[PDB]
């Protein structure tokens, strides 16, 4: 007997435990939206005495917690199921409520819903249903168990008219199962009256899984009041069983001087509610106010890159054996190609990536104008010298790295790559020099150092020592003097026609629509239209005086376009006295109705309220 | 996920040339070169040759200068061996391997050996 | 050029005994030149050791290597006789020439 | 030193209506105003110097 | 252990990233490449544990 009715005002609860008085504190949390569909689900298993195959007990998703209200006599509804598929592939829970006990536990049972539903199990003949669980019939690795006191206080309201209105709110944000609840029998029989009542907390404990679906435990050996039907499409049918789905909303909440919640408003229902939320009060005087600011959102995305094809020789530069010395390195330039950065870090994790400006994961999307590659082998200890502003024996006379270096430096061990019993005398480094090296140039020079006041003419005697020192590697010594093959990738982001991009698909060119565009790395959103500009053959980008791009030539079509921002403006609410009327009149600042406010579409208008037919 | 396959056995008379196709798939045929090597019973292998991807640069040994000229087709993704001036008893198995010892553009040698080999063509 | 010289003439050992292999060169081979292969009968070569002690195709517990400069040695412990492949060694720094080789028999 | 909350002031009796699960009293300053004694369950008051 | 301690395990292959303080203990083969093995544990189907 599924049915659909209105929820009205229901679901307010204390979000914390601190005491407050005469405060208008506002919060942003999971709540039950005002005036929402509340649907009576109905697990239907009772008819005479026979089996009555029913295919009922539908899987109810546990979406952002659930609001559960009930008027249950004693124990017909007992417990609940949370988990995924309840088998030996995903962890499962067990939450069963005794008379006064709780037996929550964790297990991976494949099947547990076999309580041997009897033919004579109808309560009209006998209501005896004890230990009708037959749960965790299988347990491969089930260890996490738990016991505690009952959550619901099983109290009888001594009559059916003033039945015990039982309310729970279930949420599992970062573990710590919340069971905020409240009992109230004041209702005289009707469903969901008008009023206010906050809900107190009970307990919270952490377990941790992707809990996905929900279903209450019924007394499978004692059932009644569930007739068979297929009611739907906003109808009415007795079920004695409720459900409600929460959403993350912002609420304004008032506290009585005793400390009890008295009233609350949801900021995202009515322009009047928005006005009441913006200024902290429940009465708004006649006038005009500002509430929010709407803006149209993009509908899709497009990427257009040149038609370049060719794999950059990153394999050639990385894999080699005849790298030269530190003082005399080698420089290489990357030509027009597309570069696959996946093999750099996703494979062969030898040493740290040591990124400085760009992150390795954020690669393969941005595009570059040129790439430099340098290779040398150094001290294992001198690795830290390769960093901006860092000084050392080689950081001043062998290799200087600029302050604002961008890109990454790649190094890996070379114990096998370079080890001679007699030592390696083919590796050199400059030791003495007149001045500190400016970044990125060579100081190679065949000359004898002149120290003191001895003008050596090639004597190379006292106070005249060779600046280049034969490094002399070792095959058996420990780390540090062990060889480290070092390569450095130097990028630059210069506003020029891009040369080397990542691997991306070039989609079609849409126009006259609010879309997201990426023209060789110019991220942004707007409406691409025709342009009448007179771009010269070497011109690439247009510009207004803001350092803001407003004209882009198509890369693979050689056609210029115009870029315009999305429709944008503020929102105003015109209302009379709040004690005179409740109607309003929304003003959309500086926009034409024909552009977009003539109708609201799904997720295309920041103001949530759309109570107008527009 | 290397895929290297070779054609069947071939017999050619002296004075002609032997053309054998080595098909490569599953890996990009530009990161590493392909080395062709020869094996005969009772003895090890040699430095028959190594072939690059984009151009004709090679690392031919000092034994067979003037004859060793193979080709590669990146469109066909096939290494073609076209050994000319056949010798009387050149009958031996040929292995095309994804080499890890020679570099393509600037000619600098690599590190290691021959990781993945071919299935072998017997002539 | 330089041709390798091998004198592990016969590995006449039963499974379970230690096996040692040597690949002494002529005059010098630098440590950045090493390759080792198993030549199974009627099969294709495959790389096992491309350096000092690294792994190419699995190598759970058997293929080990060490050495420095003029000496290089390969060690096998607890050998399982399914392979009985030829131990081939190769240097790279001085041109390229495969080693003599060493057949591995069963010793029934 | 009421389970932390180090500070100075004057302690006296209160008239608050702390519910059983209530523990802290606050004003609109993110500052404590009332506190319940852990060892007695008594509603005290905090007044600065 | 002289023969090497092997009783201590760790996962290698798994579908996505891990939430803080969460466990994904399971006994299954991994689906890698393009071969969905149903227990063969062959190539491109590696044992994550
Ligand atoms: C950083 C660096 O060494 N820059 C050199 C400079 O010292 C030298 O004077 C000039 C030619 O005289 O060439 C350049
Ligand atoms: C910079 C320079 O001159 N480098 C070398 C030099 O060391 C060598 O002596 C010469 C011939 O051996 O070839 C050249
Ligand atoms: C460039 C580079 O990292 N080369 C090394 C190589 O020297 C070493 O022999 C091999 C281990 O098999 O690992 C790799
Ligand atoms: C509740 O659901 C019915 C159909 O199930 C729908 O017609 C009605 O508009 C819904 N109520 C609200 C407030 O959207
Ligand atoms: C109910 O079950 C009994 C026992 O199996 C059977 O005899 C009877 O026919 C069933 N009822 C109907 C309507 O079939
Ligand atoms: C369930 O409750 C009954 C009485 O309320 C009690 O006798 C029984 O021991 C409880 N179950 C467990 C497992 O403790
Ligand atoms: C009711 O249940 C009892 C067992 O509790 C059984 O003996 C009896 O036959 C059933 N029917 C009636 C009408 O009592
Ligand atoms: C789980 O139970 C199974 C039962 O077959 C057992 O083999 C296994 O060792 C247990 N532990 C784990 C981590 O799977
Ligand atoms: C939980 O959700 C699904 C279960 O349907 C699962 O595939 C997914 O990997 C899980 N995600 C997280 C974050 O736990
Ligand atoms: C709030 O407190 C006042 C005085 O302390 C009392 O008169 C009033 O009844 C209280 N409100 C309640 C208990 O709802
Ligand atoms: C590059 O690709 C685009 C795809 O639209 C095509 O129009 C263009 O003609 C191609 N290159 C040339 C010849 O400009
Ligand atoms: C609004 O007007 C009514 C008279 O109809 C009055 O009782 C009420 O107090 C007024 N509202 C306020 C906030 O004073
Ligand atoms: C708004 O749209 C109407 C519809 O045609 C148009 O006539 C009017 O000029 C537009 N407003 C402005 C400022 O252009
Ligand atoms: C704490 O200990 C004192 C002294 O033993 C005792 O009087 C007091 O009752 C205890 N607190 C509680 C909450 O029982």
């Amino acid at each position: 007997t599924q049915s659909y009715t209105n929820s009205f005002t229901r679901g307010v609860y204390y979000p914390d435990k601190v005491f407050r008085s005469s405060v208008l504190h506002s919060t942003q949390d999971l709540f039950l939206p005002f005036f929402s569909n509340v649907t009576w689900f109905h697990a239907i298993h009772v008819s005479g005495t026979n089996g009555t195959k029913r295919f009922d007990n539908p899987v109810l998703p546990f979406n952002d917690g659930v609001y559960f209200a009930s008027t249950e006599k004693s124990n017909i509804i007992r417990g609940w199921i949370f988990g995924t598929t309840l088998d030996s592939k995903t962890q499962s829970l067990l939450i069963v409520n005794n008379a006064t006990n709780v037996v929550i536990k964790v297990c991976e049972f494949q099947f547990c819903n076999d309580p041997f539903l009897d033919v004579y199990y109808h309560e009209n003949n006998k209501s005896r249903m004890e230990s009708e669980l037959r749960v965790y019939s299988s347990a491969n690795n089930c260890t996490f168990e738990y016991v505690s006191q009952p959550f619901l206080m099983d109290l009888e309201g001594k009559q059916g008219n003033f039945k015990n209105l039982r309310e729970f709110v279930f949420k599992n944000i970062d573990g710590y199962f919340k069971i905020y609840s409240k009992h109230t029998p004041v209702n005289l029989g009707r469903d969901l009256p008008q009023g206010f009542s906050a809900l107190e907390p009970l307990v919270d404990l952490p377990i941790g899984i992707n809990i996905t679906r929900f279903q209450t435990l019924l007394a499978l050996h004692r059932s009644y009041l569930t007739p068979g039907d297929s009611s739907s499409s906003w109808t009415a049918g007795a079920a004695a069983y409720y459900v409600g789905y929460l959403q993350p909303r912002t609420f304004l909440l008032k506290y009585n001087e005793n400390g009890t919640i008295t009233d609350a408003v949801d900021c995202a229902l009515d322009p009047l509610s928005e006005t009441k939320c913006t200024l902290k009060s429940f009465t708004v005087e006649k006038g005009i106010y500002q509430t929010s600011n709407f803006r149209v959102q993009p509908t899709e995305s497009i990427v257009r890159f040149p038609n370049i094809t060719n794999l950059c020789p990153f394999h050639e530069v990385f894999n080699a054996t005849r790298f030269a010395s530190v003082y005399a390195w080698n420089r290489k330039r990357i030509s027009n190609c597309v570069a696959d950065y996946s093999v750099l870090y996703n494979f062969a994790p030898f040493f740290a990536f040591k990124c400085y400006g760009v992150s390795p994961t954020k690669l393969n999307d941005l595009c570059f104008t040129n790439v430099y590659a340098d290779s040398f082998v150094i001290r294992g200890n001198e690795v830290s010298q390769i960093a901006p502003g860092q000084t050392g024996n080689i950081a001043d006379y062998n290799y200087k790295l600029p302050d604002d270096f961008t890109g990454c430096v790649i190094a890996w061990n070379s114990n096998k790559l370079d080890s001679k019993v007699s030592g390696n005398y083919n590796y050199l480094y400059r030791l003495f020099r007149k001045s500190k090296l400016k970044p990125f140039e060579r100081d190679i020079s065949t000359e004898i150092y002149q120290a003191g006041n001895k003008p050596c003419n090639g004597v190379a005697g006292f106070n005249c020592y060779f600046p280049l020192q034969s490094y002399g590697f070792r095959p058996t010594y420990g780390v540090g003097h062990q060889p480290y093959r070092v390569v450095v990738l130097s990028f630059e982001l210069l506003h020029a026609p891009a040369t080397v991009c990542g691997p991306k698909k070039s989609t079609n060119l849409v126009k006259n629509k609010c879309v997201n565009f990426n023209f060789n790395g110019l991220t942004g959103t707007g409406v691409l239209t025709e342009s009448n500009k007179k771009f010269l053959p070497f011109q690439q980008f247009g510009r207004d005086i803001a350092d803001t791009t407003d004209a882009v030539r198509d890369p693979q079509t050689l056609e210029i376009l115009d870029i315009t921002p999305c429709s944008f403006g503020g929102v105003s609410v015109i209302t009379p006295g709040t004690n005179t009327s409740n109607q309003v009149a929304v003003l959309y600042q500086g926009v034409n109705c024909t552009e977009v406010p003539v109708a609201i579409h799904a997720d295309q208008l920041t103001p949530t309220w759309r109570v107008y037919s527009t | 996920q290397v895929q290297l396959v070779q054609s069947g056995a071939e017999v050619k008379k002296p004075g002609a040339s032997v053309k054998v196709s080595c098909k490569a798939s599953g890996y990009p045929f530009t990161s590493y070169g392909i080395s062709w090597v020869r094996q005969a019973p009772g003895q090890g292998l040699e430095w028959m040759g190594w072939i690059s991807t984009y151009n004709g640069n090679t690392n031919y040994a000092q034994k067979f200068q003037g004859r060793v000229t193979m080709t590669t087709d990146t469109s066909t993704t096939t290494g073609y061996m076209e050994l000319r001036r056949l010798r009387s008893d050149d009958t031996a198995v040929y292995y095309c391997a994804r080499d890890y010892t020679r570099g393509a553009w600037f000619g600098e040698s690599l590190i290691g050996g021959f990781d993945n080999w071919g299935q072998g063509t017997l002539v | 050029e330089i041709v390798l010289t091998q004198s592990p003439g016969t590995l006449s050992l039963s499974p379970g005994e230690r096996a040692t292999l040597s690949c002494r060169a002529s005059q010098t081979v630098s440590s950045t030149s090493l390759a080792w292969y198993q030549q199974k009968p009627g099969q294709a070569p495959r790389l096992l050791i491309y350096g000092a002690s690294s792994r190419a195709t699995g190598i759970p517990d058997r293929f080990s290597g060490s050495g420095s400069g003029t000496d290089f040695t390969l060690t096998i412990s607890r050998l399982e006789p399914e392979d009985f492949a030829v131990y081939y060694c190769q240097q790279h720094d001085t041109s390229l020439t495969f080693g003599g080789g060493t057949k591995v028999e069963i010793k029934r």
